[PDB]
């Protein structure tokens, strides 16, 4: 409603970094070759970044817009627009901290 | 208003103007053989000579058109600002002028021919150098246009 | 009709074979018709000789092509011959000697015209120009004082050598990064100060520079080992291996190869004899003493010019092919490396060792993906010629943009007779892409040579010598147009050239003379009559546009010709000629069958209505009837764009040069409707459409006449299989091929599922993917080609079940927006088509075809079109054509004479039919004598003759019936229709596909991609201070989703366009920054974060 | 071109003001369907159809033609926005 | 896998993935026709008795995104499994009459 | 090849 | 050309940091410096001593208060690191920033001068009194 | 563009840049003192 | 740089 | 991750970097739990750092990481943000526009200064969404999907439709642009006059500002959508409202060529 008159750029605390991500990507898997679907806890996982099909969960339990914001109890996938896969951030938790090479080099 | 080959009207003066340019060249040549002049001095004198004669010939063409053919199509298009400039008009009627060498220095011997009379094959080849330079020049100029405008927008946009 | 030839200059020799450059190169490259034992060492034989022994090479042979050319084009197969290689395996200490003939894969073959068929498309390999190998002197740009020596071998063979002197006085040497005194290498060559005392000491103070106490006093092997300290670190000298790396660097022929042409350059420049193409010793000593000599200001010693054509070598098709072949062969041997150890040492065949994949991949790469391998220009025969005669400075092993400055691009004084000054692209390729001169030839050394007559004293002979750029400088060469009585020079002052300079001489001083002016220009350039009256700038454009000429159904050869027109069609082999004296038995559209004196019966099939790369129709029309006597060299059938064996690039039309009501304003052209009535400038164009049916995981894609939701109205023109019927007239939107594909994982939307039941189960598994006719396109269906998997002889890429092709033809009449051009560089689009009554007309009632604006003449300074017009008028009334040579052409007196001769046909029969002069003609003549075009007091009969002699007539304005005040130039001008055509160039978009990621508008098969709005347009809109318009350009019309959908919806509903949501360009940015671990917040005025993501980004 | 453009330029202290005003007035005429026009029936902008003269479909032409009569009142902070909207919706639903 | 961001053509001006279209999101045309489709569906669907409308809504999966068998809808309303079928058919027939009459939904296809 | 469209 | 040259003189180099947070030899826009000196002399604090500076268009662009604009031009990773550590808040002053966002440019009809203008017909002219 | 005082809100920096840049395409690339576009960028 | 060398050296120590 | 023709998959380079990062992080956690020697843990920590680098900025430190089979460096986040046809660099080339179009231009001498000839076939596509609604308002179509299906085939185009298009474009204007756009007048607004033929007809006087000639120049056309954008175009950008050079103050639209010649 209220227009944007400024744009600020600061660093990101891991606290701030995780305030973004809808889950941690825990696995080096993109999709499955057979089913052409995101692996569990992988880079494309619908559980984190959201639904591949609009207003429909992964397992297919809730297919209607009537459920919106409702997360499935089976597949664990929120029911909303798929557009959120363009937006929703993920993250990765590091065993050892790593330096941001922008600031180092 | 139309263009026939007879609308490019060579002034009679061009002959005289050119004849005088030849004798005046001999003087410059002999003065070199005696040792009065160095290479650069005779070069500069030749170029100076041909420049003078070229301007003279242009003036001759336009005075000719002015007096004897006020309504001539080339002259009218030029004077009105519709089409053409005195240099081009010159290249049609009067002499072509001195072509440039590929290295950037001027050629010693000019092109006596007009475009109506038609060029010698050699004269043509000689003109082709300046032709190329102008070509790559326009090519580059159009290659990035808005370079400067970009640099200037970057500072002045706000 | 009779053709009147002009000019006093007789050509001592004819023009060389025009495709020679492409054909002889590949001839000497392959050596297929030369028996293996008699094969000289060059090309393939050379690569084989170099790569072997590794296993030793004996011979090779080229089999016959698995398929003919036409079938190769049709089935998308590369036309090629099998390469077999006979080799033998050497068993060391085993005493065994065996052999095998291995198949190394296929080598693409060149057709008779000099093109290739690669995967079905016609490709040309463009000849590349570079620096010839050899020894040169730069000099050093850093220190203006002295010069740098340079030894350059073949591009992939050997290192780069540079010799320079520093303030230390010592002579340096360059290998790779490091520079070291060459005085160390001198000792290794077996040289001592004793031999470096006398021979190299003569030059003043140039000796002690290479004299150093420590290293010179060392034994040869000592210095040799010392060199390895410089060459590589951490490597033990290993003085037996110290012979290996040094040999390989210099003395080795296999690793180091100086060009054969470069060998010649070395022998010529340094004035010595080399026992081979290897440096080592033999070369270093004269290179050095020559360096110090040029340093010393000694006679006969020149600083090399890099742009001199003596130092510029042209590598042709055979050269490039041989290079890539050598690469693939080296990789093959690289496979043999690891394959000659692993496994059985005692037993294996040469066939077991050889893997031909690197060779096949290398050659296929060179033909498919190389920069010098490109789509043939098939627009007409002339374009196909030029594409072969083109020279590129670009490509692998050559210049690029930013690597090319004004210097490389300028026309060199040595381009005379070698490279055309006139013909080059206007754009960023200018001077880099050039076309070979007409008479120009290319030897095996790769240098362009020009023919020259030899003169003895004041006598000119018929002996013609072919000299290269270097050799040309040596003599004094007079021009070809110098007055010649019989065989002797008739002038006291003879215009000539020395070292590419206009030196005026006397007959006895003269050595050589030019053959013909035609030698100093390209083929395209040579087709321009009255070239001498055209400024080189427009002439360039003429030369370039002639290849853009589209073949016309009615195409005529020009009324005014340079004389090359016939031989162009001849050597381009677009047309059929009589092979032997004989008589023709059978003639029709599809064939010509002849019988010669030998009783040989031969059937020549005619290619009819064939789609070229550029879509122009290549069509052969038989010119000879049944029972006619043919002589060897006689034309049987006209090719595309040829009229009676003369090149026909357009039509000859009646031009009036005048302004007409601003319709010819700014180079626009006005034409008479009559042109369309007689099908002038009407071309046949064939579009090729294709569709594929592939197997998706969702199911197979079916090509069928059954398409859901389609009535019979739309299906009426499709056959059983679903393909459209041959000869059907298809407009935009009509189905060319039917196809169905499974929709959305067999998931219908629930809102659709009920409405499908309301209408009785229209619900189906498949959706309509069928190929339709794109907007603005279409025509009459001509050919169809269907290929399927599981059928004989046909196999396609993985995953695709079948492929259909619809070849549609349309005959395009000339229309507003089409591009017309003459050979003098005057170009323009038709902005108006006038009804014949509106046209300006002669007193005999004949209307003009085209109205050209005179304002186009003065600034462009091409007068060749005016003379072409005049001579064209004369030849219009005299019913004759002309041949006016370049620079040798018709002279104004002769033209005026022919005009006077035609004036009898034009005005003479007026009195014979009982008519005098119009009162209007009287008025025009009064104004004309007022303007000074006609002598006062003479009869109107004569005054009109005076006007006509100037090439001007009296025209009447067809609208008012009144005369145009003052006379107007009219006459026949040859004008071409150009491949640029408004039909192909119009585009429009409301909505369409958007990019997956970027979400910006994207090009569809049935939809336009939309215009790109660049930064400069943004600046324009800003400057205008239109904020909203720019916003639309940046939001709704672009990548923003919510707003584009809502906007379309609003326009549909009739509601005004809604305010823009944030564009994806920004969102993707924000998220990229977040992916970079940088918080980017969009703050309020109060510094309170605002959501640009419209929700959906917020946790919880 | 368009009638009385110089005068429209004269009515404002900035061209872009005239643009904003005309645009917004067009939005008003569109949303309320032209019944809120200050133009009398004979002053109504007309378009030539095959049938005959009809109301000009273009809202900007209308806004400009209204503004030229000077009957419209423009400036910054005349009223609060929401009140203006509700009043206009009450007068012309 | 073939990499996106691969140079297309002889120039670096383009990437591969630049030319890949989005079939997932609705076209401005598609989404509009779809919204109008729903509007016009529920326009003439809710203009009859809500019962026989809800029958079609449940059975065709308009709500809950699943097609209900006659037994389930008959379990929801309380009538017989044959009764729900009869009222469904009379509802569909009623919609056919309304369709032939008003010609509204004829065009979505 | 570019400029005012020779090629 | 005057406007461009003026943009070359946009920047100054401070000799004396004064009572502000600035350091010695720090390049800053003369507008902002005179702004800080207008704020600090409205206090009575000591003034900042700045040296007038001339830089060409390239540099006069490269160094700017707006990180959105400076981002496009050159070496954007550096511009961004610097902008981030300092947490630079970019008010969108210029055109380039706004087009990057997609918000109406601060010029023409996007200028705050004429943007907020309102139009009312004479019927709703008398509807303000009835509504109050 | 009109003859009268500039209207407030004008894009005038951009207009300046275009005004200078547009003819810049007409300045000579090739020539002690720099000439044409090289001189213009030198300044 | 060239962490393969680093690590291989560290291994070379043992 | 998207599948293309055949069975092959096209996907971003980023995913490989993310992958190797994850692999190394997980192997690190595992090696920590296993209580591995500090040598191996160091090595893995190092490889992890390098992986995070290559993900964030590839090649900037150490060698660039490449997928086997190609020597091309994987495009990292830094490259994406800028420098290899980057975000800020891609926004220089510009984004495509939805309502745009392009064609070859011919002289318009009959046109008044504020007009431009627009091909009917082209205008139809440009103004289509307005045209559908105008077909609904008239008796030409029952609805939107109907009219839309009606225009899908050229043979199905009624002669009543053009009468509707004439109503759509009444009062409206379009933008014409010729590249390169050197100054603002390289984009101007004209009201379109529908014409038969595939060429855009351009007024002669505006040729000077556009640097447009008739030797085969093409011009892009654009449609302002908002009543606002339309307004801006019609007052600020109208061809007949800019008669004088914003640079020199002298008239830009002036007699030239044939005009001058005749007068
Ligand atoms: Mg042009
Ligand atoms: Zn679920």
């Amino acid at each position: 409603k209220k227009e944007v008159r400024k744009v600020r750029i600061a660093l990101a605390s891991p606290e701030k970094i995780r305030s973004w991500s809808y889950g941690e990507v825990e696995k080096p898997e993109t999709i499955n070759y057979r089913t052409l679907k995101p692996e569990r806890d992988g880079l494309f996982d619908e559980r984190i970044f959201g639904p591949i099909k609009d207003y429909e969960c992964a397992c297919g339990k809730y297919k209607r817009q009537r459920f919106e914001g409702k997360v499935c109890e089976r597949c664990g996938v929120e029911v909303t627009k798929s557009i959120v896969r363009r937006y929703r951030m993920g993250h990765i938790e590091l065993a050892t901290p790593a330096a941001h090479i922008w600031f180092v080099k | 208003i139309t263009i026939g080959i007879d609308d490019a009207v060579i002034p009679e003066e061009k002959k005289q103007y050119l004849e005088e340019a030849d004798r005046k060249l001999l003087q410059i040549e002999q003065a070199y053989e005696m040792g009065f002049l160095t290479d650069r001095e005779r070069y500069d004198q030749i170029l100076q000579l041909w420049t003078e004669t070229t301007e003279k010939v242009t003036q001759a063409v336009f005075k000719n058109f002015e007096e004897n053919y006020p309504f001539n199509p080339l002259y009218v298009m030029a004077q009105s600002g519709a089409r053409g400039n005195p240099q081009q008009i010159r290249q049609l009627c009067g002499l072509r002028g001195l072509m440039q060498k590929p290295s950037g220095e001027t050629f010693e011997v000019p092109v006596r021919s007009s475009f109506r009379e038609g060029l010698t094959v050699l004269e043509y080849f000689i003109s082709s150098h300046g032709a190329r330079k102008g070509g790559a020049d326009t090519a580059l100029r159009t290659a990035d246009s808005g370079y400067l405008t970009r640099k200037l927008v970057d500072v002045t946009h706000e | 009709m009779e053709i009147k030839r002009f000019g006093r200059i007789r050509e001592v020799i004819p023009l060389p074979p025009l495709t020679e450059i492409q054909v002889e190169s590949y001839r000497r490259a392959l050596q297929a018709d030369v028996p293996p034992e008699k094969r000289e060492n060059v090309g393939i034989q050379a690569a084989f000789r170099e790569t072997f022994p590794i296993l030793d090479f004996l011979e090779y042979r080229l089999g016959e092509p698995p398929f003919p050319q036409d079938e190769c084009r049709e089935k998308d197969l590369t036309y090629q011959a099998p390469l077999y290689a006979r080799l033998q395996l050497i068993h060391k200490d085993t005493g065994l000697i065996k052999e095998d003939e291995v198949f190394l894969g296929h080598i693409p073959l060149m057709t008779e015209d000099g093109s290739f068929i690669i995967n079905g498309a016609d490709r040309v390999i463009v000849s590349q120009i570079h620096r010839s190998p050899g020894v040169y002197f730069t000099p050093d740009p850093a220190r203006p004082g002295r010069y740098i020596a340079s030894i350059i071998p073949l591009p992939k063979r050997g290192p780069w050598i540079d010799l320079e002197v520093e303030p230390n006085g010592v002579v340096s040497m360059k290998v790779n990064k490091r520079k070291f005194p060459l005085v160390l290498l001198l000792r290794v060559l077996g040289y001592d100060q004793e031999t470096l005392a006398r021979e190299l000491g003569a030059y003043g103070e140039l000796v002690q520079g290479l004299m150093d106490e420590s290293v010179f006093a060392m034994r040869p092997e000592e210095a040799l080992i010392r060199l390895f300290t410089l060459l590589r670190p951490g490597d033990p000298p290993k003085r037996d291996k110290a012979v290996a790396y040094v040999y390989g660097l210099i003395a080795d022929p296999r690793r180091y190869d100086l060009g054969e042409a470069g060998r010649y350059k070395a022998e010529e420049k340094l004035g010595i004899r080399l026992s081979g193409r290897t440096l080592a010793d033999e070369v270093f000593l004269p290179t050095l003493r020559y360096l110090f000599a040029l340093t010393a200001g000694v006679p006969g010693h020149e600083v090399d010019d890099i742009d001199h054509l003596g130092n510029r070598r042209i590598r042709t098709v055979g050269e490039l092919m041989t290079d890539q072949f050598r690469v693939g062969l080296a990789r093959l041997a690289r496979g043999v490396r690891e394959r000659m150890l692993m496994g059985s040492e005692d037993s294996l065949t040469p066939a077991k060792l050889v893997n031909s994949r690197p060779l096949e991949a290398a050659i296929r790469e060179f033909f498919s993906r190389s920069q010098l391998s490109q789509f043939k220009d098939e627009t007409n025969p002339l374009s196909s010629l030029r594409h072969k005669r083109r020279i590129s400075a670009l490509g692998p092993g050559g210049l690029t943009r930013e690597r090319a400055g004004f210097d490389v691009r300028d026309v060199h004084r040595t381009h005379y007779g070698r490279i055309c000054p006139v013909e080059t692209p206007e754009g960023a390729n200018i001077g880099l892409i050039t076309s070979l001169a007409a008479y120009a030839r290319v030897d095996e050394l790769g240098f362009i040579r020009t023919p020259y007559r030899r003169v003895v004293g004041g006598v000119v002979t018929d002996e013609v010598v072919y000299m290269t750029a270097t050799e040309e400088d040596r003599y004094t060469i007079a021009q070809a147009n110098t007055p010649l009585e019989g065989n002797r020079i008739a002038a006291e002052r003879v215009v000539a050239r020395r070292k590419g300079e206009p030196v005026i001489v006397s007959p006895e001083e003269v050595e050589f003379m030019d053959v013909s002016p035609k030698q100093v220009f390209s083929v395209n350039t040579n087709l321009i009559p009255f070239l001498e009256h055209d400024d080189a700038n427009r002439a360039l454009m003429g030369s370039n546009m002639q290849t853009q000429a589209v073949p016309l159904i009615r195409a005529q050869a020009p009324v005014v010709m340079t004389g090359l027109e016939e031989r162009v069609v001849r050597d381009s082999l677009a047309a059929l000629y009589a092979e032997e004296d004989g008589e023709v038995a059978k003639v029709d559209g599809n064939r010509i069958v002849v019988r010669y004196e030998d009783g040989r019966l031969v059937e020549y099939p005619l290619r009819r209505f064939y789609r070229s790369n550029q879509g122009t129709a290549l069509d052969q029309r038989p010119r000879v009837v049944v029972g006619q006597r043919v002589r060897k060299g006689d034309l049987l059938a006209d090719g595309p764009a040829s009229e009676n064996g003369f090149l026909a690039l357009g039509q000859n039309v009646l031009v009036a040069i005048m302004p007409f009501d601003g319709y010819n304003f700014e180079d626009a052209i006005v034409i008479s409707e009559e042109l369309l009535k007689r099908d002038f400038y009407t071309s046949i164009h064939i579009e090729r459409y294709e569709i594929e049916a592939r197997d998706t995981k969702l199911g197979p894609e079916r090509i069928t006449r059954d398409i859901p939701h389609l009535s019979e109205a739309a299906l009426r023109d499709l056959d059983e299989e679903g393909v459209v019927r041959i000869g059907a007239e298809v407009k935009p939107g009509d189905i060319l091929v039917g196809r169905t594909s499974f929709k959305g994982e067999s998931e219908p939307t629930p809102e659709e599922r009920l409405l499908r039941s309301i209408f009785g189960e229209k619900a189906r598994d498949v959706k309509d993917t069928s190929l339709r006719v794109p907007p603005g396109e279409g025509g009459i269906v001509v050919r169809t080609v269907r290929l399927r998997r599981g059928d004989p002889g046909v196999e396609l890429k993985p995953g695709v079940r079948e492929v259909v092709r619809v070849y549609v033809a349309q005959k395009r009449k000339l229309q507003v927006g089409d591009k017309l051009a003459n050979r003098h560089g005057n170009k323009g689009v038709v902005a108006k088509i006038l009804p014949v009554e509106d046209m300006p007309h002669l007193p005999d009632g004949t209307p003009v075809d085209v109205i050209l604006n005179p304002l186009g003449v003065p600034s462009r300074m091409n007068l060749g079109q005016i003379l072409e017009t005049h001579l064209g008028l004369a030849g219009y009334f005299l019913g004759q054509r002309y041949i006016s040579p370049i620079f040798d052409g018709a002279k104004e007196p002769e033209i005026k004479e022919l005009l006077a001769q035609a004036f009898e046909v034009y005005f003479g029969k007026r009195k014979g039919e009982g008519f005098g002069v119009d009162k209007r003609e009287v008025e025009v003549l009064r104004r004309a004598e007022k303007l000074g075009l006609v002598t006062p007091g003479k009869t109107p009969e004569e005054q009109l003759k005076e006007l006509f002699l100037q090439g001007k007539v009296v025209l009447y304005d067809g609208r008012t019936g009144e005369p145009i005040e003052g006379p107007i130039v009219v006459g026949q001008m040859f004008i071409m229709k150009l491949y640029h055509m408004v039909e192909d160039k119009m585009h429009a978009r409301s909505t369409g596909p958007y990019s997956l990621i970027t979400q910006q508008p994207l090009g569809g098969k049935a939809q336009f991609g939309g215009q790109r709005f660049g930064e400069m347009e943004v600046w324009a809109l800003e400057a205008y201070g239109a904020a909203h318009t720019l916003q639309e350009m940046l939001t709704l019309k672009s990548d923003d989703i919510e707003g584009r959908n809502a906007a379309y919806e609003a326009i549909i509903k009739g509601e005004d366009v809604p305010e823009p949501s944030v564009p994806e360009s920004f969102r993707v940015l924000v998220k990229e920054l977040q992916a970079l671990a940088l918080d980017v917040q969009t703050l309020d005025e109060k510094d309170n974060p605002v959501d640009i993501f419209e929700g959906l980004a917020s946790k919880r | 071109a368009e009638p009385g453009i110089d005068k429209l330029f004269g009515m404002v202290d900035s061209k872009y003001r005239l643009t904003v005003v005309v645009a917004k007035r067009a939005q008003q005429l569109l949303r309320h369907g032209f019944k809120n026009t200050v133009l009398e029936p004979e002053e109504r902008p007309k378009m030539q159809t095959l049938e005959g003269l009809f109301d000009d479909p273009n809202a900007v032409t209308w806004a400009m033609k209204e503004l030229l009569t000077g009957r419209l009142v423009f400036g910054e902070n005349l009223v609060p926005e929401d009140r203006l909207q509700k009043e206009m919706e009450r007068l012309y639903p | 896998p073939v990499s996106l961001e691969t140079p297309i053509g002889d120039e670096k001006d383009s990437f591969y993935g630049d030319f890949i279209p989005d079939e997932h999101l609705p076209s401005p045309v598609d989404a509009a026709t779809q919204s109008l489709l729903s509007e016009e569906l529920e326009k003439a669907l809710s203009k009859l008795s809500e019962r026989e409308a809800m029958v079609l809504k449940l059975r065709k999966g308009l709500i809950d995104g699943r097609e209900h068998t006659l037994e389930e809808v008959g379990a929801f309303f309380g009538v017989t499994r044959e009764r729900i079928r009869q009222i469904e058919n009379k509802a569909l027939r009623k919609l056919k009459y309304h369709e032939s009459r008003t010609r509204k939904l004829r065009d979505f296809l | 090849a570019x400029x005012x469209x020779x090629g | 050309i005057e406007i461009v040259v003026r943009q070359m003189m946009k920047y100054v180099e401070v000799t004396d940091p004064g009572d502000s947070r600035l350091l010695e030899g720090q390049v800053l826009e003369k507008w902002d410096v005179e702004a800080l000196n207008e704020r600090l002399i409205a206090e009575g604090k000591t003034p900042v001593a700045w040296k007038p500076l001339l830089m060409g268009v390239t540099k006069s662009a490269l160094s700017t208060k707006s990180w959105l604009s400076a981002a496009s031009f050159q070496n954007t990773t550096h511009v961004l690191t610097e902008a981030a550590i300092a947490g630079k808040k970019d008010e969108l002053i210029g055109l380039k920033e706004n087009v990057i966002l997609g918000r109406l440019i601060p010029a023409g009809t996007g200028s705050d001068f004429v943007r907020f203008t309102q139009v009312v017909d004479q019927k709703t002219l008398k509807a303000i009194e009835e509504a109050r | 563009s009109m003859a009268r005082p500039v209207s407030i809100g004008e894009a005038v920096g951009i207009v300046a840049a275009q005004s200078i840049g547009e003819p810049g395409t007409q300045l000579t690339m090739r020539t002690d003192i720099t000439q044409g576009l090289p001189r213009v960028i030198e300044l | 740089s060239d962490p393969v060398r680093q690590y291989l050296h560290e291994i070379g120590q043992v | 991750m998207v599948q293309v023709d055949g069975g092959r998959f096209a996907t971003s380079d980023l995913n490989d970097l993310y992958r190797r990062l994850i692999n190394r992080n997980n192997r690190l956690k595992k090696l920590l739990a296993q209580g591995a020697p500090e040598i191996i843990i160091r090595n893995e920590k190092r490889m992890l750092q390098e992986a995070v680098d290559a993900l964030l900025d590839n090649g900037r430190r150490g060698a660039p990481v490449t997928n086997p089979g190609s020597d091309r460096p994987l495009r990292s986040l830094t490259d994406i943000l800028s420098g290899k046809q980057g975000r800020f660099r891609q926004n220089l080339l510009g984004k495509r526009v939805d309502y745009s179009g392009r064609s070859v231009i011919v002289v318009g001498p009959q046109l008044k200064l504020h007009q431009c000839g627009l091909p009917k076939r082209m205008a139809l596509e440009l103004f289509k969404p307005f045209l559908l609604k105008k077909m609904e308002e008239k008796g030409i179509a029952p609805n939107v999907k109907a009219a839309r299906r009606m225009l899908e085939r050229q043979r199905d185009i009624k002669d009543e439709v053009w009468d509707a298009l004439e109503e759509v474009i009444h009062g409206k204007v379009v933008l014409l642009n010729r590249a390169p756009t050197l100054h603002r007048l390289g984009i101007q607004a004209f009201q379109p006059v529908l014409v038969e033929g595939q060429s855009i007809q351009l007024h002669p006087l505006v040729c000077e500002a556009f640097n447009a000639d008739f030797d085969g120049d093409q011009m892009a056309v654009h449609v302002p959508l908002s009543s606002f954008a339309q307004a801006e175009a019609r007052i600020q950008m109208l061809s007949a409202h800019n008669l004088l050079s914003p640079a020199s103050g002298e008239p830009l639209a002036k007699p030239s060529r044939d005009i001058i010649l005749g007068l």
